[PDB]
């Protein structure tokens, strides 16, 4: 009534107070429209924009209390406003044969800094209920979209005018109101019949996700929690199970809660939800500085030996293997090939070794530079569970299919640890997917195939305690040679006792271990709590590692290079000479290992920043290729 | 009660463009109009089914703008709302329908002989017209070629994807590009339904528009006014008209499905005689009327306000003997000489070497022959050859590589499914539940 007026004119005057929010509306008008008068056309941006909180805090103080505090009695007085503004700007005619029926009414979303309302799906408590918050947390489920009514339109014969229907649920508005039964007119206020004209009608796209709290908060001894945001509009099919998202929404009740006509019972309680505003992720974007940067260090002759010594400054030794997972951050070029074929562009690589040499630890770095990494052990998974899952979808009723861990991983890294202590009727799965890259789903009446494009980095033991040089290798590794002969690259590493190695290693080891984080006392424990304060503002030479994946990502994004004739005579001769000689190699050779010292000279002529494969990055490979197979270092 | 709002379209001046379009138009490139010389096919009991083209309706809508008179763009009218445009294109075509010019030829056609018999007791002492129609209306998408030719852009045969179909496009004419992954057989559905009334006037005619429907049961006519109770409606199936339904899913390529995600599947419903036109395992480009399923009944309640979807579809455009033709081909590879060492060497020809054994591939591609001795004996021509050696030869190309040879092939893989014994007699298979 009165307090909705002054509200919406109040923000108005919020909106011309600041003259950014008009110029973005301006400019989405004036794309849309001038996208529709392309006629010959080479796409529609919705009509939502970002407030700051910040500068609404600074204008009027009781606005932003009233915001935060009762979201639903000062959002839907703005959202009027801000459409009223955008209506005014509109000053071409727009006499669309249907756009006239839908308004598609401008929305709203916040920045800026929420204080105490920054939370995680653990601290969210009855108290907390009709306010707008903040969560963090990584999405595990997802639901199908489906399409929701919001209004119907009736045309009626022997008159010829149109009637509408309103339609209102609990998650579409933020105020509640008498519902409705969704059921189509049929008689008009004069009996005559009404005709349903389907494409006049409104309706709107629907989506909830499943966002858990991230594990490594989580208390001593306790599982990690989880909380459902609804998704509505133009914030469908932003995120994907395995993301890490913070959502801002209005925290809501909803439903009867057992105090109705129900028995009474003690274990009934009420229903929480969130109705998301904004979605964020928490792409490294490249500014010119960085991209200049890039290029000026990409003319440096050892700019390899930086890069792959940058890897892990906290393991001693063990080169080849970091300058290995280097050429495996910069993966290949994929062929695609006639009869439906694809040559892999993936590098995988297998370290068997004896125990306590640093074989997982270099994994978990692998699961934190890389961009997309999934971590599974060997014992503890399945078949079922790396492939994919048949589940049901509770929310409409349909039966589905549920990502596994490597095809969650697409355009990614798997890391397996412990990968000889798989069972048998496991590691055939994982051959399929090292072999096809695809996944054949055939149960239940659900007949997919599903895209695996990722890379393998595994870690193993011998049969024995120890690796023993007077056994064959086969006798050695348990493994089969169908899964072995999917692996680039076989590391075999081994502990040998001499004093120089342990006096360095020892003291290495010991400088490590005295560290001391800034800010931090002397026998301070770490309080690697954070004290709830999530955030403060929601949205020789080594290099440091934000530069490494800027690095690797314009790599990977910008260049695509192609062999040479000149470098394809450095391969053939190497591989001659390496297949026609009586060394005894831990490993055969097969013909397949020209196709491995191509895909090793595309990654080198990557981190080159070249667009041509040249004769050095052949010897580079070819020299990297030896050490695996020979040891001749 | 219901509000009212105003909206430009009026269909009176569209019906009137519709009947004034039907007669004039010409084919500009048998003379006269386009489609009354179909409408003359039609009454002679020879053609099932009519298809109207957009762009003869821009070629009509062109013509007038050289005259210049106004037009109501009936092109973007049927885009924007085709679920009505069907039933006034059925009525102006109901309207204007030619009389029978030759070879009447009534045989043995059951509804032919209700209708006959009706009209002398109804003479000597208004039902649903959809009862006496034969013909099924289809509409055809626009052509970019024409459209380019005129501008005025196009939207309704777009090669859309499953997922990029929104909740903003229903109610519309689109294009959708698949696979088609499962096909239902063929069922009746009602359209018009008749009930008898034990000599009680004549049969009553109800009409259907949904999916469930409830039986009358009740004989209203004058005569069967008298209060004495005497019996309910039983229906009658012969003087029922029937359509030919079938259903299908449609799965999204696999190259169109972005990383980290399941691809999705759409439903597809024909009705008539484009029935049978799709077959599993066949990319296609399907257009139709994208439409909102009811999801009543059951687990309709917790939606609430969530709906079901499918595609009314009206046109398919699949993308992809013995003659004189394949006569000479045979002999011009004969003429070719070297037919053995050819054909053998052609075969998968990224691998070099293996020779005899891609002469013994075409061997076992031919089979030899089956001769069935008299007593029981019987004696095989089919090939059995198993090729062995050492893991990294080119052992696993070379197989798929003559599976593409001959059609009639399987390439059986190892335990990761179970297919070379699967000899079963149980299917579970969803749909019913019983054995296949
Ligand atoms: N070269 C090294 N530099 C630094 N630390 C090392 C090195 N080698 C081993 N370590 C230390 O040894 C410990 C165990 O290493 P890690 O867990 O990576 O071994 P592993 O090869 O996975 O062993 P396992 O065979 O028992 O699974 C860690 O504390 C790690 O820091
Ligand atoms: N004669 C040949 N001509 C061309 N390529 C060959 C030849 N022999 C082997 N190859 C190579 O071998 C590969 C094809 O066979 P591949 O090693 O993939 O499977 P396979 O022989 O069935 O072995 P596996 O036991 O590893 O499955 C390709 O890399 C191909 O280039
Ligand atoms: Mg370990
Ligand atoms: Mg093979
Ligand atoms: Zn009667």
């Amino acid at each position: 009534d009165a307090v909705f007026g002054d509200r919406v004119r109040r923000f108005q005057e919020f909106l011309d107070t600041f003259t950014s929010y008009r110029d973005s509306v301006r400019s989405i008008q004036v794309y849309n429209s001038n996208n529709a008068a392309n006629y010959n056309d080479d796409n529609i941006l919705p009509h939502r924009i970002i407030i700051s909180l910040d500068d609404l805090r600074e204008f009027d103080r009781s606005f932003w209390s009233g915001i935060l505090v009762e979201p639903a009695y000062f959002i839907p007085p703005a959202e009027k406003a801000l459409t009223d503004l955008a209506d005014s700007m509109d000053d071409v005619p727009h006499p669309n044969a249907s756009a006239v029926s839908s308004r598609h009414p401008w929305k709203l979303s916040f920045k800026g800094s929420f204080g105490a309302h920054a939370l995680s799906p653990r601290t969210l408590t009855a108290q907390h209920l009709n306010k707008l918050v903040s969560v963090e947390g990584i999405v595990t489920k997802t639901s199908l979209v489906r399409p929701k009514l919001i209004r119907s339109v009736h045309y009626a014969a022997k008159t010829g005018r149109f009637h509408y229907r309103d339609y209102t649920d609990a998650t579409t508005t933020l105020t509640t109101r008498i519902p409705t039964p969704a059921i189509y007119p049929t008689e008009d206020t004069e009996g005559n019949k009404l005709t349903t004209e389907y494409g006049y009608s409104t309706f709107i796209d629907h989506q909830r996700i499943t966002v858990q709290e991230m594990p490594e908060m989580a208390p001593a001894g306790q599982l990690p929690r989880s909380i459902d945001v609804i998704l509505d509009d133009d914030l469908v099919d932003k995120t994907k199970p395995g993301d890490r998202v913070n959502v801002v929404g209005v925290f809501k009740s909803l439903g009867a809660g057992g105090m109705n006509q129900s028995n009474s019972n003690t274990l009934i309680g009420f229903k929480t939800l969130i109705l998301g505003n904004t979605v964020y992720p928490l792409r490294q974007m490249l500014t010119d500085f960085d991209i200049r940067n890039i290029n000026k260090l990409s003319k440096k002759k050892d700019i390899f030996d930086i890069l792959s010594q940058s890897l892990a400054p906290s393991i001693y030794g063990h080169d080849h293997i970091k300058k290995a997972i280097l050429l495996m951050l910069m993966g290949g070029v994929e062929k695609n090939l006639e009869n439906g074929s694809h040559l892999r562009g993936d590098i995988n690589i297998l370290m068997v070794g004896d125990p306590s040499t640093a074989k997982s630890q270099l994994l978990r770095f692998v699961l934190n530079t890389a961009s997309l990494a999934i971590a599974t052990t060997g014992r503890g998974s399945s078949g079922v569970g790396l492939t994919a899952a048949v589940t049901t979808d509770r929310e409409t009723g349909e039966r589905r299919l549920e990502a596994g861990a490597m095809v969650l991983a697409d355009r990614g890294v798997v890391c397996i640890d412990e990968f000889d202590k798989m069972t048998d009727v496991d590691r055939v799965a994982i051959h399929e997917v090292m072999e096809q890259q695809t996944v054949t789903i055939a149960k239940a009446g659900i007949h997919t195939t599903l895209n695996a494009r990722c890379s393998v980095i595994a870690a193993a033991n011998p049969v024995f305690g120890q690796y023993d040089v007077n056994r064959d290798p086969h006798q050695n590794i348990a493994l089969p040679d169908s899964l072995l002969s999917r692996f680039d690259l076989l590391f075999v590493v081994t502990d040998d006792i001499n004093e120089i190695r342990d006096r360095s290693i020892s003291e290495h080891v010991l400088r490590t271990h005295r560290y001391l984080p800034p800010g931090y006392l002397e026998g301070e424990p770490v309080r690697e709590r954070l004290n709830l304060s999530l955030a403060v503002g929601e949205d020789p030479k080594l290099v440091t590692i934000p530069f490494l994946r800027k690095y690797v990502q314009y790599a990977k994004e910008r260049v695509i290079p192609q062999l040479t004739q000149e470098a394809i005579n450095v391969i053939v001769k190497n591989y001659t000479d390496l297949r026609n000689d009586d060394n005894t190699k831990k490993s055969p050779i097969t013909a397949r290992t020209l196709e491995t010292l191509i895909r090793l000279a595309t990654a080198h002529a990557k981190v080159r920043l070249s667009k041509t494969v040249n004769k050095v990055d052949a010897k580079v490979a070819a020299n990297l290729l030896r050490f695996a197979l020979l040891g001749e270092d | 009660a219901l509000p009212s709002i105003q909206l430009p379209v009026d269909y009176n001046n569209l019906f009137n463009e519709i009947t004034d379009f039907l007669v004039t138009f010409k084919q500009d490139t048998e003379k006269g109009p386009k489609y009354m010389a179909m409408l003359q096919k039609v009454a002679n009991r020879e053609l099932n089914s009519v298809i109207i083209d957009l762009d003869d309706i821009l070629q009509y809508q062109n013509e007038k703008f050289l005259q210049g008179t106004q037009a109501d763009d009936l092109v973007s009218a049927i885009q924007q709302n085709a679920n009505h445009f069907t039933e006034l294109f059925c009525r102006a075509i109901d309207n204007n329908m030619p009389l029978p010019t030759k070879e009447i030829d009534y045989k043995d056609d059951v509804l032919d002989v209700i209708l006959n018999q009706r009209r002398l007791r109804n003479e000597r002492m208004l039902f649903p017209p959809n009862l006496t129609r034969r013909y099924f209306l289809y509409f055809k998408p626009l052509s970019q070629n024409c459209a380019r030719r005129y501008r005025k852009k196009a939207i309704s045969s777009k090669p859309l994807s499953v997922r990029q179909i929104k909740g903003d496009f229903l109610g519309q004419l689109i294009t959708v590009r698949g696979i088609i992954t499962r096909v239902s057989d063929v069922k009746p559905a009602v359209e018009v339904i008749a009930y008898t009334c034990d000599q009680c006037g004549y049969e009553v005619f109800q009409e259907v528009n949904s999916r469930t429907f409830t039986p009358l049961s009740e004989c209203t006519s004058e005569e069967c006014s008298q209060n004495q109770t005497k019996g309910q409606l039983f229906m009658s199936t012969r003087a029922s008209k029937f359509s030919a339904f079938q259903e299908c899913k449609i799965q999204e390529l696999s190259q169109q499905v972005p990383v980290g995600h399941i691809p999705r599947s759409l439903n597809i419903h024909v009705n008539g005689t484009l029935v049978r036109s799709l077959s599993p395992g066949d990319i296609v480009d399907v257009t139709g009327i994208f439409l909102p399923a009811p999801y009543t009944g059951f687990k309709a309640l917790k939606a609430g306000l969530l709906t079901e979807t499918y595609l009314e579809a009206q046109f398919v455009r699949q993308h992809k003997s013995l003659t004189s033709d394949v006569e000479e081909r045979v002999m011009e590879l004969i003429t070719s000489g070297d037919v053995y060492n050819r054909l053998a060497k052609s075969i998968a020809p990224e691998i070099y070497g293996n020779l005899d054994v891609k002469k013994a591939l075409l061997l076992l591609l031919v089979g030899g022959v089956d001769k069935r001795v008299g007593d029981g004996m019987k004696i095989r021509g089919d090939i059995n050859v198993c090729l062995m050696g050492d893991p990294g030869v080119a052992k696993s190309q070379l197989l798929k590589a003559i599976c593409k040879i001959s059609p009639r092939g399987v390439y059986t893989t190892g335990k990761g499914s179970s297919g070379v014994g699967l000899t079963a007699a149980v299917m579970k298979d969803p749909v019913t539940d019983e054995m296949i």
